[PDB]
RNA sequence: GCAAGACUAAAACUCAAAUGAAUUGACGGGGGCCCGCACAAGCGGUGGAGCAUGUGGUUUAAUUCGAUGCAACGCGAAGAACCUUACCUGGCCUUGACAUACUAGAAACUUUUCAGAGAUGGAUUGGUGCCUUCGGGAACCUAGAUACAGGUGCUGCAUGGCUGUCGUCAGCUCGUGUCGUGAGAUGUUGGGUUAAGUCCCGCAACGAGCGCAACCCUUUUCCUUACUUGCCAGCAUUUCGGAUGGGAACUUUAAGGAUACUGCCAGUGACAAACUGGAGGAAGGCGGGGACGACGUCAAGUCAUCAUGGCCCUUACGGCCAGGGCUACACACGUGCUACAAUGGUCGGUACAAAGGGUUGCUACACAGCGAUGUGAUGCUAAUCUCAAAAAGCCGAUCGUAGUCCGGAUUGGAGUCUGCAACUCGACUCCAUGAAGUCGGAAUCGCUAGUAAUCGCGGAUCAGAAUGCCGCGGUGAAUACGUUCCCG
């Protein structure tokens, strides 16, 4: 059947939440469309930098945003220009004077995101899926996840009726709410239509509960 | 929805924004018990003179991102298609699955 | 949760807000000095009346 | 059920006169939980029956039970204690809601009375009962 | 050969197969074992009446579109008078309401009117702004040009994403070693047991992953910290109201902990897994509820949330407006509400909750009104003020089995409020009227305990508009011998 989102799910129990910022009722929804908006223009901008996750905070009158990335050179820029013009755009999309902090990925092999991009541009540049699916696999595998299931759904290698493969090496203990499971999904845009990319990536089980989370 | 719609939706704020005040000076002169019958009447006249878009009540709620006219949820501003995928993926601080 | 029609198949969300007061009596002038300097942590929002 | 077997759900005495037996009749004369409308319609025929004959009102009621009380079902099989009861207070109910009078607790009391010498409803469908018990 | 027929016995033509044995699945109106409100035992319903609501049909200018056995039919829609709106009639626009790219000119904005149903069109005022290496630039508007925009148009049988269902069913797999020419088998079977491939034994098998269980939320007992806006045991003052000094005991509020583990005893089963009984304990064998839904099936549902391959329209299948329609009505079906009364109706007096909402808002109190409501005024950004009256309950009076002092449909006449506007087509109040209905055939539905039944209260959507949906508490049952048949 279908199975519920495995960040959604430990979004209270082993995971954090991607936004920290409190607001009364009446600011609660323009908040949170300007956040939205800033999110959108973050993934239209960043796309060949290699970023997985943002993090918006509203700490006083101002905003926060921690880019996590494996490109810090590029979003950087080769003397700081990038990143002051993209304080001058966040702060004219959010009213507010917008501090932007970088946070480097040294294991990009375990960042369930950027597998998931990958393995989209290496179908939009038509390899085949199962060399391409294998080889992510086995990829991570290495890099020292305890587990990786990869799922391809759509109209594989241009035939007329679309089908899902899928390939798992490890564990993945889908129903134990304190293992720590990243999840992404992606699109591949192809002559032939969407085809659809699913990364679940487990590493490890988290212990002590939210109280050592720190939330 | 349609560009049209939205665009629809867009012009109609606009008016209302527009013509807040004067709507508001009328309506304060006909409540008003110390001004003339007479006051009140040309108010009252003036008031239905206004444009039909003026009035907030031909406003609806659309989703903040696709324009969807049910389904709004007045707290967050988008309507339950958006909130589901949002939610889920932890954009919306403060939210959890309810269990009681 | 259905695109377009499934009535029973809903998820619940909900949210919470948690409130905490504190009081301050015999106020030493190094007190409220020492309040403006202390940091703002997001999430948490602080009113401070005299 | 099919694997297990259920322990019968045993009743709290009743707490003026610490009788199960009474009891057990209020929650079968209770409609839709109103307990207390119960209770008023058998305390005032308990009450009736003492005045009309001075006799103990748990005796005399226990008395007029066992006259009412079936011995038989129906295929014959001897029918378990528990079931004869509850279907003597079924028929005892029934038929006492027949009658004309003012209150549910007069018609109690005089039903209770007209039974105690096996003049009622409920004594003929024993004996319909047991006519059809010797039809098998 | 009496006959029926027997025996001997071809070819033309046509196809690329037809066959035997065994393997894995699937199915059987084949057989065993097992489970589940499946039946049985009970308590309430539907099918009968009036009304609400959705669907089919019919009608219409239009009655917009989708969902169709269980798994469509109070479904998308958490709320159609205009708007929404996608449909109809009529009136209008054409690089367009919206984007990018090019060329020129203007601050943008603002006042007053006129014609018109409005969209629009024509006159009419003020202002004419911000940077500047200041030769122009920043928004913003207007004019021209073409690449183009735009499309709730088609294809869910081209797709992504999302969802239903079997079904909270208990299964689904992999690596070494053995048997078989082989596909394969073994392990995963057999004996007990369990809510469970849950656990224990034997056994050419020896080992692992996803499933079950646990980790998460809530409720039941106790401890620590915290003492206000919440609390009041002891003291004091009281207008007898925690009202006031005051107290930190209790209730509560809410963070962190402790406890339950067959722990102890007895009997059984194998002597194991377990199972039955007893003490203590708030709670005893899974204490109660929620979330979490394996490998897979249905070319299941959604191109009308969104995205997307392909096809189609371009003075129109695009865009703007006023009025109408989605609310029709000889009929049929599904889901509900209210009743047919005395375990009740009406009148007077008097008790006991939980959860949730409130600044474009909720309103104490006073006055006016029969009333819905109106006016003045007070507190509240809320454990502080408010919605707010809980209702069933208890005591007293009356009605006496009647289509009634039951029932409350329909219609006539007056009104209030929201809104630019209640004719089509809103909710509520008052006076008058007082329909069917006497417990409902064949058949069929829900429920195993704080459950069914019954009583009230709140919220999302929302100017106004719930008998629907999602929640909250009050009172509080009956019956389970068992698997012989019905379904899965």
């Amino acid at each position: 059947g279908q199975k519920v989102h495995p960040i959604g799910i430990r979004l209270g129990v082993v995971k954090r939440h991607n936004a920290n910022w409190y607001a009364n009722p009446k600011q609660y929804a323009e908040y949170l469309l300007k956040d939205l908006q800033v999110r959108e223009f973050l993934t239209k901008k960043l796309k060949n930098a290699m970023v997985s996750n943002i993090l918006i905070e509203r700490p006083s009158g101002a905003a926060k945003v921690t880019i996590s990335t494996a490109r810090p050179g590029i979003v950087i820029g080769k003397k700081g220009e990038d990143i002051e013009k993209l304080q001058r755009e966040l702060t004219n999309i959010m009213g507010v004077p917008a501090q932007v902090s970088i946070n480097e990925i040294d294991r990009p092999d375990l960042d369930a995101r950027l597998v998931a991009e990958a393995i989209a541009s290496q179908l939009e540049k038509r390899v085949m899926f199962r060399r391409a699916m294998k080889r992510a696999v086995q990829n991570t595998m290495r890099a020292g996840a305890k587990g990786i299931k990869v799922e391809v759904s759509g109209r594989l290698g241009g035939a007329e009726i679309a089908r899902t493969e899928w390939y798992r090496e490890g564990r993945v203990p889908l129903h134990t709410l304190r293992a720590d499971i990243d999840y992404a999904t992606m699109r591949a845009e192809t002559t032939y239509g969407t085809i659809g990319v699913k990364v679940w990536i487990f590493r490890g089980e988290i212990l002590g509960g939210m109280k050592q989370v720190m939330n | 929805a349609k560009k049209g719609m939205i665009n629809r939706e867009l012009k109609r704020e606009k008016t209302v924004a527009k013509y807040a005040a004067k709507r508001a000076e009328l309506k304060a002169t006909i409540a008003n018990v110390n001004a003339s019958d007479e006051e009140r009447f040309e108010a009252m006249l003036k008031l239905q003179a206004l444009p039909r878009n003026a009035s907030p009540v031909r406003l609806r709620n659309r989703c903040g991102l696709t324009g969807r006219p049910h389904g709004y949820f007045r707290k967050f501003g988008l309507s339950r298609n958006k909130l589901r995928d949002t939610v889920m993926q932890g954009d919306v601080p403060g939210v959890v699955k309810a269990s009681w | 949760t259905s695109p377009h029609v499934n009535k029973d198949a809903r998820d619940q969300y909900e949210i919470r807000t948690y409130k905490r007061l504190i009081d301050i009596v015999q106020p030493t002038d190094k007190t409220v000095d020492a309040l403006m300097k202390l940091d703002l942590a997001a999430g948490v929002d602080v009113q401070i009346a005299l | 059920p099919r694997r297990r077997v259920v322990a019968a759900r045993e009743i709290l005495p009743d707490p003026k006169f610490s009788s199960q037996t009474i009891a057990k009749f209020m929650n079968h004369v209770m409609q839709d939980g109103k307990k207390s409308i119960a209770e008023s319609i058998v305390y005032g025929a308990l009450e009736r029956v003492q005045e009309k004959n001075k006799v103990d009102p748990v005796e005399f009621f226990e008395t007029t039970l066992e006259k009412v009380r079936p011995m038989v079902e129906v295929v014959p099989m001897e029918v378990r204690p528990s079931r004869r009861t509850a279907l003597a207070m079924r028929w005892l109910v029934d038929a006492a809601a027949k009658r004309s009078e003012k209150t549910m607790a007069l018609r109690l009391a005089g039903e209770l009375l007209d039974a105690a010498e096996g003049k009622g409803a409920a004594i003929k469908k024993r004996e319909d009962v047991h006519r059809m018990a010797e039809a098998n």
